[PDB]
Protein backbone atom coordinates (compact mmCIF):
# COMPACT_ATOMS: atom_id res chain seq x y z
CA UNK A 1 0.00 0.00 0.00
CA UNK A 2 1.01 3.51 -0.71
CA UNK A 3 1.56 5.57 2.47
CA UNK A 4 0.53 9.40 2.51
CA UNK A 5 1.88 11.16 5.04
CA UNK A 6 0.27 14.78 5.46
CA UNK A 7 2.34 17.41 7.48
CA UNK A 8 1.62 19.37 8.89
CA UNK A 9 -0.49 18.05 11.12
CA UNK A 10 -2.18 20.93 12.63
CA UNK A 11 -2.05 24.18 10.85
CA UNK A 12 -3.16 28.04 12.68
CA UNK A 13 -3.65 30.21 10.40
CA UNK A 14 -5.53 34.21 9.97
CA UNK A 15 -8.44 35.22 7.40
CA UNK A 16 -6.85 36.35 4.25
CA UNK A 17 -3.92 34.38 4.27
CA UNK A 18 -2.66 31.69 1.83
CA UNK A 19 -2.20 28.29 3.18
CA UNK A 20 -0.69 25.42 1.36
CA UNK A 21 -0.83 21.48 2.75
CA UNK A 22 1.24 18.96 2.48
CA UNK A 23 0.74 14.86 1.03
CA UNK A 24 3.71 13.01 0.29
CA UNK A 25 3.39 9.47 -1.28
CA UNK A 26 5.81 6.30 0.00
CA UNK A 27 6.63 6.04 -3.94
CA UNK A 28 6.05 8.12 -6.84
CA UNK A 29 2.15 7.99 -8.09
CA UNK A 30 2.53 10.39 -10.84
CA UNK A 31 -0.91 13.43 -10.53
CA UNK A 32 -3.01 10.40 -9.18
CA UNK A 33 -3.79 12.28 -5.80
CA UNK A 34 -7.59 13.60 -4.69
CA UNK A 35 -7.90 16.24 -2.09
CA UNK A 36 -11.02 16.26 0.60
CA UNK A 37 -12.75 18.66 2.82
CA UNK A 38 -14.22 17.47 6.17
CA UNK A 39 -16.22 19.97 8.10
CA UNK A 40 -17.43 19.55 11.61
CA UNK A 41 -20.50 16.44 11.51
CA UNK A 42 -20.20 16.37 7.40
CA UNK A 43 -18.51 13.92 4.95
CA UNK A 44 -15.66 14.49 2.86
CA UNK A 45 -15.98 17.28 0.04
CA UNK A 46 -13.86 16.46 -2.95
CA UNK A 47 -12.24 19.42 -3.66
CA UNK A 48 -9.60 18.42 -6.43
CA UNK A 49 -8.89 15.79 -8.84
CA UNK A 50 -5.83 14.43 -10.22
CA UNK A 51 -3.69 16.92 -8.19
CA UNK A 52 -4.89 20.38 -9.51
CA UNK A 53 -8.39 19.49 -11.63
CA UNK A 54 -11.50 21.86 -10.46
CA UNK A 55 -14.21 20.52 -9.53
CA UNK A 56 -17.84 22.16 -10.37
CA UNK A 57 -19.07 24.10 -7.17
CA UNK A 58 -16.07 24.11 -5.17
CA UNK A 59 -14.21 27.98 -4.68
CA UNK A 60 -11.97 29.09 -6.75
CA UNK A 61 -9.60 29.89 -3.64
CA UNK A 62 -8.82 25.97 -3.80
CA UNK A 63 -6.12 24.32 -6.02
CA UNK A 64 -3.88 21.84 -6.20
CA UNK A 65 -0.33 21.07 -7.44
CA UNK A 66 2.35 18.82 -7.04
CA UNK A 67 3.89 15.55 -9.19
CA UNK A 68 5.60 12.46 -8.33
CA UNK A 69 5.46 12.18 -4.28
CA UNK A 70 4.80 15.77 -3.41
CA UNK A 71 1.69 17.46 -3.37
CA UNK A 72 -0.13 20.79 -2.33
CA UNK A 73 -3.03 22.19 -1.55
CA UNK A 74 -3.77 25.64 -1.64
CA UNK A 75 -6.42 28.58 -0.27
CA UNK A 76 -5.11 31.61 -1.30
CA UNK A 77 -7.46 33.59 1.26
CA UNK A 78 -8.50 31.47 4.01
CA UNK A 79 -12.58 32.30 5.34
CA UNK A 80 -13.83 31.48 8.14
CA UNK A 81 -16.11 28.85 6.98
CA UNK A 82 -12.92 26.74 5.67
CA UNK A 83 -12.20 25.42 9.53
CA UNK A 84 -12.21 22.08 8.92
CA UNK A 85 -9.83 18.97 8.19
CA UNK A 86 -8.11 18.04 4.17
CA UNK A 87 -7.14 14.85 3.32
CA UNK A 88 -5.31 13.36 0.02
CA UNK A 89 -5.99 10.19 -1.63
CA UNK A 90 -3.84 8.43 -3.96
CA UNK A 91 -5.09 5.68 -6.77
CA UNK A 92 -2.27 5.18 -8.58
CA UNK A 93 -1.78 2.00 -7.04
CA UNK A 94 -4.58 -1.06 -5.59
CA UNK A 95 -6.14 -0.30 -3.52
CA UNK A 96 -6.58 3.61 -2.80
CA UNK A 97 -5.62 4.98 0.31
CA UNK A 98 -6.17 7.95 2.07
CA UNK A 99 -3.88 9.96 4.26
CA UNK A 100 -4.36 11.26 7.89
CA UNK A 101 -5.17 14.43 7.03
CA UNK A 102 -4.88 18.15 8.48
CA UNK A 103 -6.97 20.23 10.72
CA UNK A 104 -6.81 23.66 10.23
CA UNK A 105 -7.54 26.19 12.58
CA UNK A 106 -8.57 30.14 12.19
CA UNK A 107 -6.95 32.42 14.36
CA UNK A 108 -8.97 35.67 15.24
CA UNK A 109 -9.17 38.37 18.15
CA UNK A 110 -9.08 37.32 21.65
CA UNK A 111 -13.41 37.36 22.49
CA UNK A 112 -13.99 37.17 26.58
CA UNK A 113 -17.08 34.16 27.14
CA UNK A 114 -20.88 35.10 27.80
CA UNK A 115 -21.24 32.78 31.29
CA UNK A 116 -25.01 31.28 32.21
CA UNK A 117 -25.91 28.86 34.70
CA UNK A 118 -28.16 26.62 34.96
CA UNK A 119 -29.76 24.68 38.29
CA UNK A 120 -30.95 21.24 37.80
CA UNK A 121 -34.78 20.54 36.57
CA UNK A 122 -37.70 19.30 39.23
CA UNK A 123 -37.93 17.24 36.48
CA UNK A 124 -34.39 15.59 36.87
CA UNK A 125 -34.83 15.37 40.85
CA UNK A 126 -37.20 13.01 40.44
CA UNK A 127 -34.75 10.70 39.18
CA UNK A 128 -32.41 10.98 41.91
CA UNK A 129 -29.57 13.19 40.11
CA UNK A 130 -29.09 16.04 39.98
CA UNK A 131 -27.00 18.13 36.82
CA UNK A 132 -25.43 21.71 37.20
CA UNK A 133 -24.18 23.13 34.19
CA UNK A 134 -21.90 25.83 33.57
CA UNK A 135 -21.79 27.26 30.14
CA UNK A 136 -19.24 29.63 28.37
CA UNK A 137 -20.68 30.84 25.16
CA UNK A 138 -18.47 32.44 22.01
CA UNK A 139 -15.34 33.13 23.51
CA UNK A 140 -11.35 32.86 21.98
CA UNK A 141 -9.33 31.45 21.89
CA UNK A 142 -10.17 27.81 23.47
CA UNK A 143 -8.17 27.95 26.59
CA UNK A 144 -10.55 28.27 29.88
CA UNK A 145 -10.60 27.50 33.31
CA UNK A 146 -13.97 26.15 34.87
CA UNK A 147 -13.46 26.45 38.75
CA UNK A 148 -16.81 24.81 40.82
CA UNK A 149 -17.76 25.74 44.48
CA UNK A 150 -20.86 24.24 46.45
CA UNK A 151 -21.07 26.41 49.90
CA UNK A 152 -17.18 27.43 49.16
CA UNK A 153 -15.95 23.93 48.94
CA UNK A 154 -14.06 23.35 45.71
CA UNK A 155 -15.82 20.99 43.40
CA UNK A 156 -12.97 18.52 41.77
CA UNK A 157 -13.69 15.21 39.82
CA UNK A 158 -17.37 15.60 39.54
CA UNK A 159 -17.70 17.99 36.92
CA UNK A 160 -17.08 16.91 33.08
CA UNK A 161 -16.29 19.55 30.43
CA UNK A 162 -17.27 19.84 26.74
CA UNK A 163 -16.26 22.01 24.07
CA UNK A 164 -17.59 22.81 20.47
CA UNK A 165 -15.48 23.04 17.21
CA UNK A 166 -14.52 25.82 16.19
CA UNK A 167 -17.66 27.92 14.56
CA UNK A 168 -18.02 28.76 10.75
CA UNK A 169 -19.29 32.13 11.11
CA UNK A 170 -17.10 33.56 14.13
CA UNK A 171 -14.60 31.80 14.63
CA UNK A 172 -14.98 31.32 18.48
CA UNK A 173 -15.55 28.38 20.54
CA UNK A 174 -18.38 27.41 23.35
CA UNK A 175 -17.88 25.17 26.72
CA UNK A 176 -20.22 23.20 28.81
CA UNK A 177 -19.05 22.28 32.59
CA UNK A 178 -21.32 20.09 34.02
CA UNK A 179 -20.98 19.54 37.87
CA UNK A 180 -22.75 16.38 38.76
CA UNK A 181 -24.18 15.17 42.04
CA UNK A 182 -26.49 12.42 43.84
CA UNK A 183 -30.07 14.56 44.76
CA UNK A 184 -29.06 13.60 48.32
CA UNK A 185 -25.75 15.88 47.94
CA UNK A 186 -27.18 18.39 46.09
CA UNK A 187 -29.90 18.71 49.19
CA UNK A 188 -27.81 19.30 51.79
CA UNK A 189 -25.97 22.46 50.43
CA UNK A 190 -27.53 25.76 49.32
CA UNK A 191 -24.43 27.76 46.93
CA UNK A 192 -23.84 27.12 43.64
CA UNK A 193 -21.49 28.81 41.96
CA UNK A 194 -18.63 28.21 38.52
CA UNK A 195 -15.96 30.55 38.87
CA UNK A 196 -14.75 31.25 34.72
CA UNK A 197 -11.03 32.46 33.98
CA UNK A 198 -10.39 33.30 30.73
CA UNK A 199 -7.58 35.82 28.42
CA UNK A 200 -10.63 38.09 27.49
CA UNK A 201 -11.42 38.78 30.98
CA UNK A 202 -9.84 41.22 33.07
CA UNK A 203 -10.96 39.09 36.36
CA UNK A 204 -12.78 36.09 36.66
CA UNK A 205 -16.68 36.09 36.54
CA UNK A 206 -18.50 34.15 38.47
CA UNK A 207 -22.73 32.90 37.88
CA UNK A 208 -24.09 31.62 41.02
CA UNK A 209 -27.42 30.30 42.82
CA UNK A 210 -28.72 29.59 45.63
CA UNK A 211 -31.19 26.56 45.75
CA UNK A 212 -34.54 27.93 45.70
CA UNK A 213 -33.73 31.96 46.43
CA UNK B 1 -29.44 15.40 -8.28
CA UNK B 2 -27.40 12.89 -7.16
CA UNK B 3 -27.90 11.28 -3.41
CA UNK B 4 -26.77 8.56 -1.36
CA UNK B 5 -29.14 8.13 1.68
CA UNK B 6 -27.91 5.22 4.13
CA UNK B 7 -29.66 3.34 7.51
CA UNK B 8 -29.48 4.52 10.17
CA UNK B 9 -26.93 3.91 12.84
CA UNK B 10 -26.67 1.65 15.43
CA UNK B 11 -25.16 -1.29 18.07
CA UNK B 12 -23.61 -4.21 17.03
CA UNK B 13 -22.47 -6.92 19.34
CA UNK B 14 -18.94 -8.16 19.44
CA UNK B 15 -18.38 -10.84 16.70
CA UNK B 16 -22.16 -10.42 14.75
CA UNK B 17 -22.48 -9.25 11.30
CA UNK B 18 -23.34 -5.49 10.46
CA UNK B 19 -25.86 -4.41 7.96
CA UNK B 20 -26.25 -1.03 5.96
CA UNK B 21 -28.45 0.17 2.93
CA UNK B 22 -27.30 2.69 0.85
CA UNK B 23 -30.16 4.24 -1.41
CA UNK B 24 -29.61 6.50 -4.36
CA UNK B 25 -31.35 8.70 -6.78
CA UNK B 26 -30.42 10.58 -9.11
CA UNK B 27 -28.70 8.12 -11.18
CA UNK B 28 -28.70 4.12 -12.25
CA UNK B 29 -27.15 1.35 -10.45
CA UNK B 30 -26.47 -0.08 -13.85
CA UNK B 31 -24.38 2.61 -14.99
CA UNK B 32 -22.17 3.61 -11.72
CA UNK B 33 -20.41 1.59 -9.24
CA UNK B 34 -21.16 2.23 -5.61
CA UNK B 35 -18.00 1.88 -2.79
CA UNK B 36 -17.78 2.16 0.60
CA UNK B 37 -15.44 3.70 3.09
CA UNK B 38 -14.96 3.46 6.86
CA UNK B 39 -13.33 5.91 9.14
CA UNK B 40 -12.17 4.63 12.80
CA UNK B 41 -10.31 6.60 14.99
CA UNK B 42 -7.37 4.43 14.69
CA UNK B 43 -6.93 4.24 10.92
CA UNK B 44 -8.92 7.31 9.67
CA UNK B 45 -10.07 6.67 5.92
CA UNK B 46 -10.62 3.15 4.93
CA UNK B 47 -11.45 1.85 1.80
CA UNK B 48 -13.16 -1.33 1.63
CA UNK B 49 -14.65 -2.05 -1.46
CA UNK B 50 -17.01 -1.89 -4.44
CA UNK B 51 -19.62 -3.54 -6.70
CA UNK B 52 -19.50 -2.09 -10.18
CA UNK B 53 -22.57 -1.65 -13.14
CA UNK B 54 -22.13 -5.26 -14.48
CA UNK B 55 -22.50 -6.80 -10.45
CA UNK B 56 -18.76 -7.17 -10.00
CA UNK B 57 -17.44 -6.92 -6.31
CA UNK B 58 -13.91 -5.61 -5.50
CA UNK B 59 -12.44 -5.98 -1.51
CA UNK B 60 -10.01 -4.44 -0.08
CA UNK B 61 -7.40 -7.47 1.01
CA UNK B 62 -8.15 -7.29 5.18
CA UNK B 63 -11.67 -7.94 4.35
CA UNK B 64 -11.92 -10.49 1.53
CA UNK B 65 -13.25 -12.94 4.03
CA UNK B 66 -16.05 -11.09 5.99
CA UNK B 67 -17.29 -8.64 3.56
CA UNK B 68 -20.14 -9.31 1.37
CA UNK B 69 -21.86 -6.31 -0.91
CA UNK B 70 -25.05 -6.60 -2.99
CA UNK B 71 -27.50 -4.90 -5.01
CA UNK B 72 -30.88 -4.68 -6.42
CA UNK B 73 -30.88 -2.28 -9.41
CA UNK B 74 -34.56 -2.11 -9.84
CA UNK B 75 -35.13 -1.00 -5.99
CA UNK B 76 -31.73 1.52 -6.28
CA UNK B 77 -29.86 -0.03 -3.12
CA UNK B 78 -27.08 -1.42 -2.47
CA UNK B 79 -26.74 -3.92 0.31
CA UNK B 80 -23.45 -3.55 2.39
CA UNK B 81 -22.50 -6.46 5.28
CA UNK B 82 -19.32 -7.41 7.29
CA UNK B 83 -18.85 -10.22 9.41
CA UNK B 84 -17.99 -10.83 12.98
CA UNK B 85 -17.15 -7.29 14.00
CA UNK B 86 -14.83 -6.52 17.18
CA UNK B 87 -14.70 -2.88 18.74
CA UNK B 88 -12.02 -1.55 16.36
CA UNK B 89 -14.56 -1.85 13.67
CA UNK B 90 -16.19 0.71 15.70
CA UNK B 91 -16.10 3.47 12.29
CA UNK B 92 -18.66 5.76 10.60
CA UNK B 93 -19.34 3.93 7.35
CA UNK B 94 -19.95 5.79 4.08
CA UNK B 95 -21.29 4.81 0.71
CA UNK B 96 -20.06 6.79 -2.34
CA UNK B 97 -19.44 7.24 -6.12
CA UNK B 98 -17.51 8.70 -8.62
CA UNK B 99 -16.92 11.19 -10.92
CA UNK B 100 -16.81 8.26 -13.81
CA UNK B 101 -18.37 5.17 -13.73
CA UNK B 102 -14.54 3.32 -14.09
CA UNK B 103 -13.22 5.47 -11.29
CA UNK B 104 -12.43 6.48 -7.68
CA UNK B 105 -12.30 9.95 -7.15
CA UNK B 106 -15.54 10.36 -4.60
CA UNK B 107 -17.69 13.40 -5.50
CA UNK B 108 -20.94 12.40 -3.93
CA UNK B 109 -20.96 10.75 -0.39
CA UNK B 110 -23.63 9.43 1.75
CA UNK B 111 -24.71 10.94 5.07
CA UNK B 112 -22.76 8.34 7.00
CA UNK B 113 -23.62 5.56 9.18
CA UNK B 114 -21.82 5.50 12.77
CA UNK B 115 -21.40 1.84 13.70
CA UNK B 116 -20.29 1.43 17.65
CA UNK B 117 -19.69 -2.54 18.16
CA UNK B 118 -20.70 -3.31 21.83
CA UNK B 119 -21.79 -5.73 24.53
CA UNK B 120 -24.05 -3.43 26.39
CA UNK B 121 -27.39 -2.47 25.55
CA UNK B 122 -28.93 0.05 24.02
CA UNK B 123 -30.47 3.28 25.84
CA UNK B 124 -33.06 6.01 25.11
CA UNK B 125 -31.83 9.32 26.70
CA UNK B 126 -33.77 11.54 29.08
CA UNK B 127 -34.08 15.32 28.25
CA UNK B 128 -34.16 17.65 31.19
CA UNK B 129 -34.76 21.48 30.41
CA UNK B 130 -32.11 24.33 30.86
CA UNK B 131 -34.70 26.69 31.53
CA UNK B 132 -33.55 30.79 31.20
CA UNK B 133 -33.40 33.10 34.46
CA UNK B 134 -26.74 39.28 30.22
CA UNK B 135 -27.75 42.56 28.38
CA UNK B 136 -31.40 41.12 26.73
CA UNK B 137 -29.56 37.86 25.59
CA UNK B 138 -30.73 34.68 27.52
CA UNK B 139 -29.47 31.41 27.17
CA UNK B 140 -32.07 28.31 27.49
CA UNK B 141 -31.13 24.93 26.43
CA UNK B 142 -31.70 20.92 26.85
CA UNK B 143 -30.20 18.32 28.28
CA UNK B 144 -29.88 14.98 26.63
CA UNK B 145 -28.58 12.55 29.36
CA UNK B 146 -27.84 8.59 29.83
CA UNK B 147 -27.91 7.50 25.97
CA UNK B 148 -25.99 4.58 24.50
CA UNK B 149 -25.11 3.85 21.76
CA UNK B 150 -23.97 7.58 19.89
CA UNK B 151 -25.40 9.38 18.15
CA UNK B 152 -28.39 11.82 18.78
CA UNK B 153 -29.55 14.63 16.95
CA UNK B 154 -30.62 18.03 18.21
CA UNK B 155 -33.00 20.39 15.95
CA UNK B 156 -35.06 23.69 17.28
CA UNK B 157 -38.24 24.59 16.38
CA UNK B 158 -38.26 21.71 14.08
CA UNK B 159 -34.72 23.55 11.90
CA UNK B 160 -36.78 26.60 11.95
CA UNK B 161 -34.10 27.61 14.80
CA UNK B 162 -30.51 27.35 13.91
CA UNK B 163 -28.76 30.83 14.86
CA UNK B 164 -26.97 30.88 17.73
CA UNK B 165 -27.36 26.98 18.33
CA UNK B 166 -24.45 25.12 20.08
CA UNK B 167 -24.90 21.28 20.72
CA UNK B 168 -22.35 20.14 22.65
CA UNK B 169 -19.87 16.74 21.84
CA UNK B 170 -21.16 13.81 24.04
CA UNK B 171 -18.94 12.88 26.73
CA UNK B 172 -18.61 9.57 28.25
CA UNK B 173 -19.95 9.22 31.90
CA UNK B 174 -18.84 7.04 34.20
CA UNK B 175 -21.74 4.80 33.53
CA UNK B 176 -20.74 4.21 30.09
CA UNK B 177 -23.71 6.21 29.16
CA UNK B 178 -23.38 9.42 27.20
CA UNK B 179 -24.63 13.11 27.90
CA UNK B 180 -24.65 16.17 25.89
CA UNK B 181 -26.56 19.26 25.94
CA UNK B 182 -27.68 21.48 23.22
CA UNK B 183 -28.10 25.40 23.64
CA UNK B 184 -29.22 28.54 21.90
CA UNK B 185 -29.04 32.21 22.80
CA UNK B 186 -32.22 34.47 22.50
CA UNK B 187 -33.47 37.83 22.74
CA UNK B 188 -35.50 38.07 26.58
CA UNK B 189 -38.17 39.95 25.01
CA UNK B 190 -39.03 36.83 22.88
CA UNK B 191 -39.51 34.49 26.14
CA UNK B 192 -42.85 35.74 26.17
CA UNK B 193 -44.22 35.06 22.74
CA UNK B 194 -41.46 32.61 21.48
CA UNK B 195 -42.22 28.83 22.63
CA UNK B 196 -39.06 26.89 22.48
CA UNK B 197 -39.35 23.13 21.73
CA UNK B 198 -35.74 20.68 20.96
CA UNK B 199 -36.12 18.40 19.01
CA UNK B 200 -34.10 15.39 20.08
CA UNK B 201 -34.07 11.90 18.04
CA UNK B 202 -31.59 8.89 19.19
CA UNK B 203 -32.54 6.15 16.39
CA UNK B 204 -30.54 3.37 17.79
CA UNK B 205 -33.22 3.23 20.91
CA UNK B 206 -36.42 4.92 18.42
CA UNK B 207 -36.83 7.62 21.20
CA UNK B 208 -37.71 10.47 19.82
CA UNK B 209 -38.52 13.37 22.39
CA UNK B 210 -40.11 17.07 22.34
CA UNK B 211 -38.75 19.33 25.15
CA UNK B 212 -40.97 22.38 25.61
CA UNK B 213 -38.02 24.66 27.04
CA UNK B 214 -39.88 27.47 29.46
CA UNK B 215 -38.41 30.15 32.46
CA UNK B 216 -39.02 28.09 35.31
CA UNK C 1 -4.57 13.58 15.63
CA UNK C 2 -6.97 11.07 16.09
CA UNK C 3 -10.56 11.31 14.23
CA UNK C 4 -13.15 11.31 16.58
CA UNK C 5 -16.16 9.53 15.90
CA UNK C 6 -18.93 12.45 17.75
CA UNK C 7 -17.78 15.28 15.75
CA UNK C 8 -16.04 13.64 12.80
CA UNK C 9 -13.54 15.90 13.30
CA UNK C 10 -9.51 15.25 13.92
CA UNK C 11 -8.95 15.60 17.64
C1 LIG D 1 -8.36 -4.36 14.39
O1 LIG D 1 -7.58 -5.34 15.05
C2 LIG D 1 -7.00 -6.27 14.14
C3 LIG D 1 -6.46 -7.41 14.96
O2 LIG D 1 -7.49 -8.37 15.20
C4 LIG D 1 -5.94 -5.55 13.31
O3 LIG D 1 -5.30 -6.47 12.43
C5 LIG D 1 -6.61 -4.43 12.53
O4 LIG D 1 -5.63 -3.64 11.87
C6 LIG D 1 -7.45 -3.53 13.45
N1 LIG D 1 -8.27 -2.61 12.67
C7 LIG D 1 -8.44 -1.32 12.96
C8 LIG D 1 -7.67 -0.80 14.15
O5 LIG D 1 -9.17 -0.59 12.30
Amino acid sequence: DILLTQSPVILSVSPGERVSFSCRASQSIGTNIHWYQQRTNGSPRLLIKYASESISGIPSRFSGSGSGTDFTLSINSVESEDIADYYCQQNNNWPTTFGAGTKLELKRTVAAPSVFIFPPSDEQLKSGTASVVCLLNNFYPREAKVQWKVDNALQSGNSQESVTEQDSKDSTYSLSSTLTLSKADYEKHKVYACEVTHQGLSSPVTKSFNRGA
Amino acid sequence: QVQLKQSGPGLVQPSQSLSITCTVSGFSLTNYGVHWVRQSPGKGLEWLGVIWSGGNTDYNTPFTSRLSINKDNSKSQVFFKMNSLQSNDTAIYYCARALTYYDYEFAYWGQGTLVTVSAASTKGPSVFPLAPSSGGTAALGCLVKDYFPEPVTVSWNSGALTSGVHTFPAVLQSSGLYSLSSVVTVPSSSLGTQTYICNVNHKPSNTKVDKRVEPK
Amino acid sequence: CQFDLSTRRLK
